[PDB]
């Protein structure tokens, strides 16, 4: 009975790295984007139903390993490629938390509930990162609507103080290239897109369009403000920046 | 077990383990022959094998670094930049083994976080050698020009180190030809080739051309034609290049006004 | 315990006794009610925090250098309870 | 005795890099507290006040 928990704690830790178990095997069903795990029969049925509680942590971990594979396969130069670079960071710091648990089994011990309350701080972070990644999996977006999508989710989460901080680090690494190509428009009216990574696309006076494949920051009107600054160069709090940035370069 | 924790170290230097292998160009996977119940702790060390595979593509590149004098001037300056990051990669192998000899046992999962910081670095060096098969200069300048427009901030730092040493022979060509009118070629790796017919006393005549198919992409096409006019008349750090050719253009025209005084 | 902690006040404050008395009182109160570690023991977690600190500041060379220094500390085989020493130096960077 | 001197030298090097502003005397005291099983969290807080 205390022995059947100990080796399954060790098997659970092996899965969470992303590596096949001794008694937990991994079967792809959707191509390992969500893993249909099967733990094989153990003599004690009590420890087997508790082990099942800890396997969806690993299903949500497969969601993020396909996120960082997904944007690389397309070779973007977009801010979606950089959204994944953050999820690789949250993925590097995760690994320290499993490896500690691993260290704790070597000498000294962790029972199943000793496992349970240490996993418990990060299965909640995983599930918020997993749902941003599955909503994004449609083979979209290019620059501006990636940003539009992540802002709505930050304005959703409002009042759970938890995801305000986690969505805070994601939305500023996503904005790290975006405010580059923003400046190029408000001080020179020039474009800097490898693809189309900036909402105001181009093709004097010039033939500007906007697309809703790159939806504006929250509001359509401030994207229209940047339409009107750049012509003149040719001859919550973030959309707010624009309205007075126009009107000091008018 | 402890013998496996050591064994994975060697595969980082690209040196075949103390167990028999049938991989070294596929990955660097080891088959002990009792790999069956090592299918969970062999699987951890099969993820680490894949790091040692990516080390070997950089290493065989460095066997092509220096021949009896390898083709290109930029082709090897690139290779110098790729060996530097290999040198830093070795630094963590040299602390790792020295921990495996103190008064010993270092956990497989502990060393996995140690190999994760090289795994975002070496992988993007091995991606950068995939775009290049030729060594001919200016190809290499289009590789790093193609990789500093891409996303992800962490390899963007790495390619900015490499931009600084790939580009450095481009700029060593450039500033001699603007000021004195003097050139360098070793293989025709400059984007200026010389003698279309034969040399002729200066009055501005067709003698140099942009030679697109080895142009460094650092310059735009009207700016490569600008520095051509500058070089006949005398006769991101990608965006600092177009600024000072505009400041060169004004100093070379005083020289061109001196040619009127001779006639 | 009682002596060492008083020594701490004395060297920092650069004053002897009957000068550091009130400070002593804060220190005694705050150390005693939380005497034993409130974290699970683990050398590796603290080390990683020190190296991330180097990377965040873009001091990559020193981050590698540090790795050599921790092996030297560990190897001598004199000080055990190493995590707490390291922990302290990281909090005060 | 000698290993105890060499070890302190390593620690002083750990201190310079992190900009702690702990001397040879301040570090040696800290170590000694640390070896007796004091919580580093508590210990860091006391130090900050003592510098005030």
């Amino acid at each position: 009975l205390p022995s059947q928990e100990t080796c399954l704690v060790e098997d659970l830790l092996y899965i969470l790295i992303g590596v096949d178990g001794r008694y937990i095997s991994v079967q792809p069903l959707v191509g390992r984007q969500s893993r249909s795990f099967s733990v094989e029969q153990n003599l004690d049925s009590s420890v087997k139903e508790l082990v099942n509680r800890i396997l969806p942590v690993a299903t949500n971990y497969s969601t993020v390993t396909r996120f960082v594979e997904e944007n690389s396969s397309f070779e973007y130069g977009q801010v979606n490629h950089a959204l994944g670079a953050a999820m690789r960071t949250l993925g590097k710091e995760y690994m320290i938390l499993i490896s500690q648990l691993e260290h704790l089994q070597r000498q000294g011990l962790l029972s199943l509930q000793k496992l349970w309350f240490y996993i418990q701080p990060t299965l909640r972070t995983m599930e918020v990162l997993a749902s941003i990644a599955t909503s994004l999996n449609k083979g979209e977006c290019f620059g501006g609507a990636t940003l539009s999508l992540l802002h709505d989710r930050t304005f959703g989460y409002t009042g759970d103080s938890q995801a305000q901080e986690l969505c805070l680090y994601l939305t500023k690494a996503a904005s790290a290239p975006y405010f580059d190509i923003l400046e190029r428009w408000i001080y020179r009216g020039i474009i800097n897109d490898p693809y189309s990574e900036f909402m105001v696309e181009e093709h004097w006076d010039q033939r500007y369009t906007i697309v809703q494949q790159q939806i504006p920051s929250f509001l359509q009107k401030v994207a229209d403000k940047i339409l009107s600054t750049g012509k003149y160069l040719n001859v919550q709090a973030y959309v707010e920046r624009i309205e007075k940035a126009y009107n000091y370069a008018s | 077990e402890t013998s496996l924790v050591r064994d994975l170290l060697y595969v980082f230097q690209g040196i075949d383990g103390k167990f028999v292998k049938m991989c070294n160009s596929e990955n660097c996977y080891k088959v002990d022959g009792k790999v069956a119940v090592s299918k969970s702790l062999k699987d951890i060390t099969s993820k680490l094998s894949e790091l040692g595979w990516l080390h070997n593509k950089i290493k065989k590149y460095t066997d092509q670094r220096s021949l009896d004098r390898a083709f290109g001037l930029v082709g090897q300056s690139f290779c110098a930049a790729l060996h530097q990051e290999l040198k830093e990669y070795y630094r963590l192998l040299s602390v790792l083994h020295s921990q495996l000899q103190v008064e010993s046992s270092l956990t497989l999962r502990r060393l996995l976080v140690w190999t994760f910081d090289p795994k975002i670095r070496l992988k993007t060096l091995a991606a950068l050698v995939d775009h290049c098969q030729g060594r001919k200069g200016g190809e290499l300048a289009s590789a790093v020009h193609a990789y500093t427009k891409t996303g992800d901030p962490y390899m963007r730092s790495l390619v900015q180190h490499i931009l600084g040493l790939v580009a450095y022979p481009i700029l060593n060509f450039l500033y001699r030809w603007i000021y004195d009118g003097e050139l360098e070629d070793t293989y025709h790796e400059f984007f200026v080739a010389s003698d279309p017919v034969v040399k002729t006393d200066r009055l501005w005549h067709d003698k140099y051309s942009l030679r697109k198919s080895m142009i460094p992409s650092f310059m735009t096409m009207d700016q490569s034609r600008k520095v051509l006019l500058i070089g006949k008349s005398i006769n991101d750090l990608e965006n600092a290049f177009q600024t000072k050719i505009d400041a060169a253009y004004f100093d070379t025209s005083k020289y061109l006004l001196d040619v009127l005084n001779k006639n | 315990p009682n002596v060492l902690l008083q020594n701490l006040c004395c060297r920092i404050l650069g004053k002897g006794e009957a000068d550091v008395a009130q400070q002593f009182q804060y220190a005694v109160r705050v150390i005693g009610s939380n005497f034993a570690p409130t974290v699970e023991r683990d050398e590796f977690l603290v080390t990683e925090k020190i190296k991330k600190e180097f990377v965040r500041q873009r001091r990559e060379a020193d981050g590698a250098l540090f790795s050599e220094l921790h092996r030297k500390l560990q190897s001598q085989g004199v000080l055990k309870n190493r995590w707490s020493i390291l922990y302290l130096l990281l909090s005060l960077s | 005795m000698s290993a105890v001197r060499e070890t302190m030298d390593v620690l002083l090097e750990i201190s310079r890099l992190l900009n702690t502003g702990l001397d040879m005397e301040t570090l040696s005291i800290c170590v000694r507290l640390c070896e007796q099983g004091i919580n580093p969290e508590a210990l860091s807080s006391v130090i900050k006040e003592l510098r005030r």
